[PDB]
RNA sequence: CUUCCGGGAAACCAAAGCUUUUUGGGCUCCGGGGGAAGUAUGGUUGCAAAGCUGAAACUUAAAGGAAUUGACGGAAGGGCACCACCAGGAGUGGAGCCUGCGGCUUAAUUUGACUCAACACGGGAAAACUUACCAGGUCGAACAUAAGUGUGUAAGACAGAUUGAUAGCUCUUUCUCGAAUCUAUGGGUGGUGGUGCAUGGCCGUUCUUAGUUCGUGGAGUGAUUUGUCUGGUUAAUUCCGAUAACGAAC
RNA sequence: ACAAAUUGCGUCUAGCAAUAAUGAGAUUGAGCAAUAACAGGUCUGUGAUGCCCUUAGAUGUCCUGGGCUGCACGCGCGCUACAAUGAAAGUAUCAACGUGUAUUUCCUAGACCGAGAGGUCCGGGUAAACCGCUGAACCACUUUCAUGCUUGGGAUUGUGAACUGAAACUGUUCACGAUGAACUUGGAAUUCCCAGUAAGUGUGAGUCAUUAACUCGCAUUGAUUACGUCCCUGCCCUUUGUACACACC
């Protein structure tokens, strides 16, 4: 049970429901604005499982006398190469925990895995040294050889295992006990793994396809075509 | 035994007995003259309202039937 | 002044940026939580008032950094009712009396409720009853256990005490339907007992106003903001119109 | 008024204008009321109720009683007046919401008696039907009073006469004829309110066997003045400094 057959808001999800896009990288070339979560559940859902981080409370001050609101850090992610982060306020927990997790599907990033010192056999950890600085939280990523697991704080290990890394020397400076920027910066730290020029990438490209033009025929028709 | 804020240990000692039983044995007292006349100790009620099975009291000059203890006062009141 | 498209925790910044990648253009002082304390102790300098100089035992889990929100809490700007006036009116607060309640006192003077929103209220205009108060009385209510045996386990009246009356409630003394075997024992029963700082339910105020709050976004590291307006007009977030989710919902 | 309501259109948008009607310049007042809440109110409304208290010697429960009403004192809510726009006498002659007995004695009329209070007899009415067309008070109309704490004002207190209820004694209320205080407009203060309203002046209803001076509406009589302002105590969210926090207590 779905229970609802997904409707496309935009023509991008119309293209994937027509089956003319079968690649998660196809949006990832031109950074296509994915503002429906159903496409994330179109390609994935297999090996895309979630873990809550906190359920930490806040308060809104009123005329009389308080207002209590909830806030839950959470992280879904494909077990090899993807992760998502997000959070959302709510006046009840069950309104949050079934709703705040939708946002991280808009924050799914391809995680690039790299070698450390030898070019044999399915690169594992990280391309290069990447830091994520966000709000007094500077998680510096340092590549590691085999055996040595993901060393981190006790908290962000559940993010990185559900991203796909195995081996990394990693820390940060500051008050990680103020968790709010901590998990967020790692989401910006791991996202920068495709923002680093590599001499492996010095040959470029066939320079583009733009599937708007490659699939305008289905765009041009006004008929609600199934399949 | 209550719990009140002011009055504790009223004590009128509450001596109201249930039944003394220092008297009034049930009628084992019975004499039968032999062959065959029956003598009825606590001779019965002359009132016809009962079946004369009340064992009317032996008392001072005020006797009474047993089915109702206050009434049937033996004075005797004559009616005319 | 503009916007990072830089940097910061932020306001702010063209350098406070290039101190990012666990980073590097040179050189000097100078800080490591408070308060002890810019105090003592000596030197040094001043004609002096005083300065270059500067600690410690003790004591303390926080002192503050910007920002969001509560103040259309005598603080700015704009708009409303005689729970606010003015223009008044009738009043009460004086008198008499009736009741609210305290205080007083009483065997007991049952008691709830202290601003506005406890105070002719608990409809509370009660002889008793109510009544929860005080003083005399008064009822009996489970069960297996259990032991008389039904030679009366009880239950009722006269009679004179006791009584307020008759209360055989008690009892001097008498007959009596006797059986729920009237049990010491499980424990349940009841209460206008306690606690509104255990609550529920209900109600009052917040409310003669005009406000609340959700799914999309761009604000931002987050708090939460935007929506919900600069104005016009409205009893009105009532509409227009700017129109920065609208289709929002009361 | 069912509003093209005519009106040198205001930021084209909602130009007050009463004015057009001629039941009608709203016929027109309440009820319903959110969001987050507060240690508001109540366990004595309840066989809603946790916990605690008790259970033949009860707080429970029914009887006899008392007391809640007790009074040098503080206070609030209202009525009675402080009289000449009257107190007296009569006379004229006006409502309305309502109201009322079946298994409990209500509403009453009619004759009758009684200073009265009340008492007796025959009725009606389960009610647009009888009470009742409820033929309400204050006013209005000739007088009596001469302003004199006065025939204004009726507290106090005797007395019998009532009557309700088994039962009355800071009291059941009501009668008659005695008794006539305090008080002549009320210190600082402070209440409500803009039209059929305030206020005067009443009736019904509610608690009820009898006890209204309150309470819920009814009805009559019918103002001054406001038709605003943001000072003052208020209050509603826009900028705003803050050490503001359990929010200037």
């Amino acid at each position: 049970e779905d229970s609802k057959e997904w409707v496309p808001v935009t023509k991008l999800g119309r293209l994937v429901r027509e089956g003319k896009i079968k690649s998660l990288e196809e949006i990832y070339l031109y950074s296509l604005p994915i503002k429906e979560f159903e496409i994330i559940d179109f390609f994935l859902g297999s090996s895309l499982k979630d873990e809550v981080l906190k359920i930490m409370p806040v308060q809104k001050q009123t005329r009389a006398g308080q207002r209590t609101r909830f806030k839950a850090f959470v992280a879904i992610g494909d077990n090899n190469g993807h992760i998502g982060l997000g959070v959302k306020c709510s006046k009840e927990v069950a309104t949050a925990i079934r709703g705040a997790i939708i946002l991280a599907k808009l924050s799914v990033v391809p995680v690039r895995r790299g070698y450390w010192g030898n070019k044999i056999g399915k690169p594992h950890t990280v391309p290069c040294k990447v830091t994520g600085k966000c709000g007094s939280v500077s998680v510096r990523l340092i590549p590691a050889p085999r055996g040595t697991g993901i060393v981190s704080a006790p908290v962000p290990k559940k993010l990185l295992t559900m991203a796909g890394i195995e081996d990394c020397y990693t820390s940060a400076r500051g008050s990680t006990g103020t968790l709010g920027n901590f998990a967020k910066a790692t989401y910006a730290a791991i996202a920068k793994t495709y923002a680093y020029l590599t001499p492996d990438l010095w040959k470029e490209m066939p320079l583009g396809s733009t599937p708007y033009q490659a699939y305008s025929d289905f765009l041009s028709k006004p008929t609600p075509r199934l399949h | 035994a209550k719990k009140r804020k002011k009055k504790n240990y009223s004590t009128p000692k509450k001596i109201k007995h249930k039944r003394k039983k220092v008297k009034l044995a049930v009628l084992k007292y019975y004499k039968v003259d032999e062959n065959g006349k029956i003598h009825r100790l606590r001779r019965e009620c002359p009132g016809e309202n009962c079946g004369a099975g009340v064992f009317m009291a032996a008392h001072e000059d005020r006797h009474y039937c047993g089915k109702c203890n206050l009434t049937f006062v033996f004075s005797k009141p004559e009616e005319k």
